[PDB]
């Protein structure tokens, strides 16, 4: 006869993961690195969105 | 969990498979040996030129033929299987059956071949209808010209328009509904929170997941038992059509059918198979009665007041 | 004033590409040959989304105002173009109820038939074509702008001419995706029994 | 391919993803599944070798002495000239045998002995005698007369389960 | 028989399946659980085990319509080709039929079916009708032909 006993099945070889690259960044730099900041009475606050 | 169902349905669809090769065998494979014509074309007028093999192509199928296979028309595990018979391979038998019954009728059918001249064979044909030998010869050029005549107008019918075929492009279409429906089936929820099987799998902890893809499985499996279950009773309807197509050849291509309307309208002479994508043809060859006169009858006559019966036929009084 | 939308309206409804198929989608679309509200000024309900569509020979129209109250309170949506560029921002706004804080959002960059659709977060679809009162015809508006906003809306405004509105439903759109990628035609199977019939069998020619 | 700008992925008739764009340089990348099919065991009876061929359905040979085939891929058969009957059945006018020293054949199977008629205007063959024979034909007609008592097979020896069936 | 055992031998070795109950036997079941734990238990059995019968009971009815179509036709040759002669080609035989002798089976029946075969044959020269007193004569059964 011809008997149909299992499935072949090629593997993944390797993984990828793709997504746009790298650009519009927060400003931590005019935090970090600024030249001013507040007294602690008035504390600066600035949104990240 | 669910145990055995998974093979069960990979061996009920294998007997399906296994089945329609069995069936184009039976149908086809009617004939030990591939009969030829000759080079020679004296088939008493009749041109068969349309019917029999042509040479000009790799896969030799006849003028008829390529009509028929003109006018008929994915990864989820699914996988279509080929037929043990390719095309070439049940046109070699078409051409087999059809060049036998030519060069032959029906005696190719009853053991080996004897032949026959065409004009002898339809002399018997009609000999077989009750239609007397000579009715052929002293009309032969005519029922020629008719039957190249008729033979003629199923081209123009066949070039015309595909609803003819519609019994075999509706196997065609039956068969690829039930794929797509099948497949389209994954995309279904069941109640689970997607139909997709890596977000639950990542979305969710096993507790959870795992009765997520209970409600896939309990689904999918009840899925593919419906598929599986109409494949098998589409089966078994196909499987009575190839043994009414297989009956037919046996009967109405290897013989000379006496069975009423079996075998197209009217008396049954002689037919000619043709192949078709999943599927076969008859080309049927029938005797009908035309023109036609009133007579006078009677069932007897006397003469020395003893009554006479007609050994064939009827009495007849034109006036 | 009041005019026929004819088969306008449609919209790609998602980002996929594909190619000579009849894909049927439910989802927020405008019916078929309804009456859009015609105007030559006010503030509208938005209602689920808005198909707005203005004919044009001198740029009037520059922009829109969206949200629930329209006058401070809470944060509201502001489109505008002016001069050399385009701006989008939502803070909780005060206006003129005739125009012609906490910004959350902030971007800077008849002879014309633009059309638009605005949906709920926010997105913006939309065409524009050369033309020569909305006429008869099809068009496909393609995805612009995504904005993550989190504004609820109710009401809108238009910044200033020949504009149109209507309101986009939960009906069944049956697409006809062209050759190397662009929709074609439509059906809206609610419209009549013979487009009940082409959403029966999936196809744009049905047979006897 | 030539997605509009705004499409991100390819959809083909069944729902199934047929290309993707990728999201940093804008190309159209065609997505083909992974290759798998079935492994099928050409055989002869143990009672005649231990020799057997392995058909890899529908794929190039080079994903797994081998045959390409219109059927995948076929493993520990001979490609032979000489066209048999079909013995073991592969598909696509394929058929296989074991055969002679001795080895799993692969060939196009034969139809049976070809035969030009010898048809003329003028000739006729005719029996001057016959065979009698006789040929047996086998046709079932009934099945085992089964009866599964589903009570006693769902819930057996339980009335705390046929509660719950009804 | 192989397809019936198959069916049955299926059948049951599904009753051990578990369908995801905590133990394919309910006496299993019953004996660890208060009732309240059962019926979630015992209930999946009761799913799986009804889809196990639905499946089974399909096939033999699908099948018993096979089975049914192979008995039509036993009964129609032995009408037409056991009680007859049937002149239908290829039905009773290769050959042209003579006549047949039943003889039965276990689950079935079988035909010996006895045809005549034309076997040692001659070509001749023929034609289809004779001359003789201008008038133009035809055979009233079978064919003219010349032995040489
Ligand atoms: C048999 O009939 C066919 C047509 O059905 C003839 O084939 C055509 O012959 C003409 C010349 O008479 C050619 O111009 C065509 O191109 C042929 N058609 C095809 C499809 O080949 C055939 O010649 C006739 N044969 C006899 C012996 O009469
Ligand atoms: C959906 C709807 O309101 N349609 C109406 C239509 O019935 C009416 O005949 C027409 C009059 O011009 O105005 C519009
Ligand atoms: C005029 C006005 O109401 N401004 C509001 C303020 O009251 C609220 O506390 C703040 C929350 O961040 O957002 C701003
Ligand atoms: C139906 C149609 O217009 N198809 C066009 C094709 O003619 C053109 O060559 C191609 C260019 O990429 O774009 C697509
Ligand atoms: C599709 C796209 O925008 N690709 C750009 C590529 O052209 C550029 O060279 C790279 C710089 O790192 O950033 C990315
Ligand atoms: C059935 C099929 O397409 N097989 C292909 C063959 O045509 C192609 O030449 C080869 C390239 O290595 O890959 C394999
Ligand atoms: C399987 C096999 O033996 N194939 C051979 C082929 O290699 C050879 O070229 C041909 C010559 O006609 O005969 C056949
Ligand atoms: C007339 C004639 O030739 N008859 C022969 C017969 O003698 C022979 O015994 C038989 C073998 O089956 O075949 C026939
Ligand atoms: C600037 O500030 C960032 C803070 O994220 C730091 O990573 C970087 O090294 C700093 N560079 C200099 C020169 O201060
Ligand atoms: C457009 O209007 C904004 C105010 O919303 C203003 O700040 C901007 O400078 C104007 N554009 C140009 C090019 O002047
Ligand atoms: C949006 O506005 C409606 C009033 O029409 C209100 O009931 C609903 O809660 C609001 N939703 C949000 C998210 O602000
Ligand atoms: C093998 O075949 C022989 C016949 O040649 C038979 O007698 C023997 O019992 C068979 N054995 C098995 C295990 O099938
Ligand atoms: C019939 O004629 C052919 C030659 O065409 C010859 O080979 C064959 O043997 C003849 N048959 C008989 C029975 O003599």
């Amino acid at each position: 006869g011809i008997y149909q006993t299992s499935n072949f099945r090629v593997q993944p070889t390797e993984s990828i993961v793709r997504f746009p690259n790298i650009t519009n960044l927060c400003p931590f730099g005019e935090v970090f690195n600024a030249t001013r900041f507040a007294s602690v009475y008035a504390w600066n606050r600035k949104r990240i969105s | 969990q669910y145990g055995s169902f998974c093979t069960q349905l990979n061996r009920a669809l294998t007997g399906i498979a296994v089945e329609q090769d069995k069936n184009t065998q039976e149908v086809f494979a009617q004939v030990k040996q591939i009969y030829k014509t000759p080079p020679i074309k004296d088939f008493g007028g009749f041109n068969f030129s349309q019917i029999l093999p042509d040479p000009s192509k790799p896969s030799k199928r006849s003028f008829i033929e390529d009509l028929l296979f003109n006018k008929v028309t994915k990864f989820n595990g699914l996988t279509v299987l080929p037929p043990l018979l390719t095309d070439e391979m049940i046109a070699q038998y078409t051409s087999a059956l059809l060049a036998g019954t030519i060069t032959s009728g029906w005696t190719f059918g009853a053991g080996a071949a004897l032949q026959i001249p065409f004009a002898m064979q339809m002399a018997y044909r009609f000999n077989g209808i009750g239609v007397t030998q000579n009715v052929l010869y002293e009309n032969q050029k005519l029922i020629a010209n008719q039957f190249n005549s008729a033979i003629g107008k199923i081209q123009d019918s066949l070039s015309s328009t595909a609803s003819a075929l519609g019994k075999l492009q509706d196997v065609v279409n039956q068969n690829a509904q039930a794929l797509n429906t099948l497949v389209k089936q994954l995309s279904s929820n069941f109640g689970a929170i997607s139909s997709v099987l890596n977000d639950i799998l990542s979305r969710l902890d096993p507790p959870e997941a795992e009765v997520q893809i209970d409600r896939l499985i309990t689904g999918r499996l009840q899925s593919l038992q419906t598929y599986v279950t109409q494949q098998l009773i589409r089966a078994a309807e196909i499987r009575a059509s190839a043994n009414l197509a297989a009956t037919k050849m046996s009967e109405c291509v290897l013989g000379q059918s006496k069975r009423v309307d079996f075998c197209g309208k009217g008396y049954h002479l002689m037919s000619f198979p043709q192949s078709a994508p999943h599927g076969v043809v008859f080309l049927h060859v029938t005797y009908v009665p035309a023109q036609e006169k009133n007579f006078t009858t009677a069932p007897a006559i006397c003469h020395d007041g003893k009554a006479h019966f007609p050994r064939e036929g009827v009495f007849v009084s034109n006036g | 004033a009041y005019t026929n939308s004819f088969t306008r309206g449609v919209y790609y409804p998602d980002k996929v590409f594909r190619s000579s198929v009849l894909h049927s989608t439910q989802d927020l679309f405008l019916p078929f040959f309804s009456n859009v509200t015609w105007f030559h000024n006010p503030v509208l309900p938005f209602n689920d989304g808005v198909y707005f569509a203005s004919t044009e020979k001198s740029n009037i129209i520059r922009g829109w105002i969206f949200g629930t109250t329209l006058d401070s309170k809470t944060q509201s949506l502001l489109i505008v173009n002016n001069a050399t560029n385009v701006v989008i921002k939502v803070c909780e706004f005060q206006f003129c109820n005739d125009p012609f804080n906490n910004c959350t959002f902030e971007y800077v960059s008849f002879k014309n038939l633009r059309e638009f659709v605005f949906k709920n977060y926010f997105k913006i679809y939309s065409k524009h074509t050369p033309i020569n009162d909305l006429p008869q015809g099809f068009s496909a508006l393609e995805p612009l702008v995504d904005l993550p906003i989190g504004i609820n809306i109710t009401r809108f405004q238009t910044l200033l001419a020949a504009y149109y509105v209507g309101y986009l439903q939960p009906r069944t759109f049956l697409l006809k995706y062209n050759e190397n990628g662009t929709i074609t035609d439509a059906v809206d199977c609610a419209l009549d029994p013979l487009s009940e019939t082409k959403c029966t069998l999936k196809s744009f020619t049905v047979e006897k | 391919k030539k997605f509009l700008p705004f499409q991100q992925f390819g959809r083909d008739i069944a729902d199934t993803t047929d290309a993707v764009r990728d999201p940093q340089t804008l190309e159209i990348l065609d997505i083909t599944p992974c290759s798998f099919g079935g492994v099928s065991v050409i055989t002869p009876g143990t009672n005649t070798s231990n020799q057997v061929a392995v058909l890899y359905q529908d794929v190039n040979c080079t994903e797994v002495n081998v045959f390409q085939t219109r059927a995948g891929c076929l493993i520990g058969a001979e490609h032979v000239n000489n066209s048999y009957e079909c013995d073991i059945p592969i598909g696509a006018g394929i058929c296989a045998s074991y055969q002679t020293s001795q080895s799993i054949i692969a060939y196009t199977m034969s139809l049976g002995a070809e035969n030009s008629v010898a048809y003329s205007n003028n000739s006729i063959a005719i029996p001057t005698n016959f065979t009698i024979s006789v040929t047996t034909e086998i046709l079932p007609v009934s099945m085992t007369k089964t009866s599964v008592d589903c009570t006693m097979y769902i819930c057996g020896d339980s009335t705390e389960c046929s509660n719950l069936l009804l």
